[PDB]
């Protein structure tokens, strides 16, 4: 459900956009028990909206604008996205290049290695990732290809000063077993089916967990690298390599 | 003859004891300004007609600024303020 403010419209009318949206959001998270999606764009505009109305009015000085807290201004907008007994709301900040739970930055150099989404591996953080919560496998898991990440990062660099020999075969497999986690990052998309021609699937966490812990583990390291790409199960992965192997 | 003409002009508004109760004036963000409560002392809690607290911090000559302790849309113009005769205490 779409809810537009235009830039021609008074301070007023943007101020309240937002909360036309999430009172679209609370009656289908009330009255219906389900876990919904608000997109904002932007908070920012949200906040400027908020300023020149408190401008306008007078009373609060331009110094001050729409702090998180202050239920006036934004507490109680901030409160009303949270999951309680009956559904969810959860909140998406499109931010075009301060208090948010997690965060996925996209990059221009992701897509420019051909991987779809084009989502920063390293960049992305998340205040989530405690083995308190996710769990311990989820977070060891997820620690486990960051450092592989960063240590690849710091091998290419090593590469490209002075050659692709270094500390063996072991700098080789890490490479490779790198290679191959960034091509599984890589998916299809189902919005984009018509436009890039590969058919979306959707993944279930299980399946990311158990595909990423193989190619941890090197269960899946005589695997060529290609097969690893744009791909959304495991099984798939495993599918696509017999494929690859019986093609060539 | 006087006399009882200025008691029917009093008797033609109704009667308010000023002094403990208060008419709220504008309510707002949290920030009631009120008619009234004479007897008031500085950071003494107060009552609302829908049973929210409050807290004098501006007594002013003409009004009394009461910070509302919960949500201000239970609050009308022209409800009825009691002060609690307390300094705030918990």
């Amino acid at each position: 459900a779409l809810v537009y403010g235009q830039m021609n419209e008074p301070p007023g009318a943007r101020a309240r956009v937002a909360l036309t949206g999430l009172t679209v959001a609370e009656y289908f998270r009330d009255q219906e028990g389900q876990d919904v999606l608000l997109f904002i764009d932007n908070i920012f505009r949200f906040t400027q909206a908020g300023s020149e109305v408190s401008a306008l009015l007078g009373r609060i000085p331009s110094a001050v604008g729409y702090q998180p807290t202050l239920a006036t201004d934004m507490g109680t907008m901030q409160e009303r996205i949270t999951t309680t007994k009956k559904g969810s709301i959860t909140s998406v900040q499109a931010i075009y290049v301060a208090h948010l739970d997690a965060t996925t930055v996209l990059s221009r150099a992701i897509a420019e290695l051909g991987i779809y989404p084009a989502v920063d591996p390293l960049d992305s953080t998340s205040r989530i990732l405690d083995p308190n919560i996710i769990g311990e496998e989820h977070y060891n898991i997820a620690r486990g290809v960051q450092k592989i990440l960063q240590d690849y990062k710091s091998l290419q660099d090593i590469i490209a000063i002075l050659g692709m020999d270094e500390l063996s075969e072991e700098d080789k497999l890490i490479v490779s077993r790198a290679r191959k986690i960034q091509r599984f990052l890589s998916q299809p998309f189902q919005v984009a089916e018509v436009f890039t021609g590969h058919a979306g699937k959707l993944v279930p966490i299980k399946d990311t967990i158990k595909g990423f812990k193989m190619i941890l583990n090197g269960e899946l390291d005589h695997l060529p690298e290609v097969a690893f790409y744009m791909v959304g199960p495991i099984e798939e992965v495993v599918a696509k390599a017999e494929k690859i192997a019986e093609s060539q | 003859i006087s006399a009882v003409l200025e008691e029917k002009i009093l008797g033609a508004a109704p009667k308010e004891n000023l002094e403990e109760t208060g008419r709220v004036l504008s309510i707002g963000d949290g920030i009631a300004r009120v008619y009234g409560l004479k007897n008031i002392q500085a950071e003494e809690m107060v009552e609302f007609s829908s049973g929210l607290k409050g807290m004098a911090l501006n007594l002013e000559p003409d009004n009394v600024g009461i910070v509302v302790f919960g949500n201000d849309k239970h609050i009308k113009e022209g409800d009825i303020v009691k002060r609690t005769g307390a300094i705030v205490d918990v």
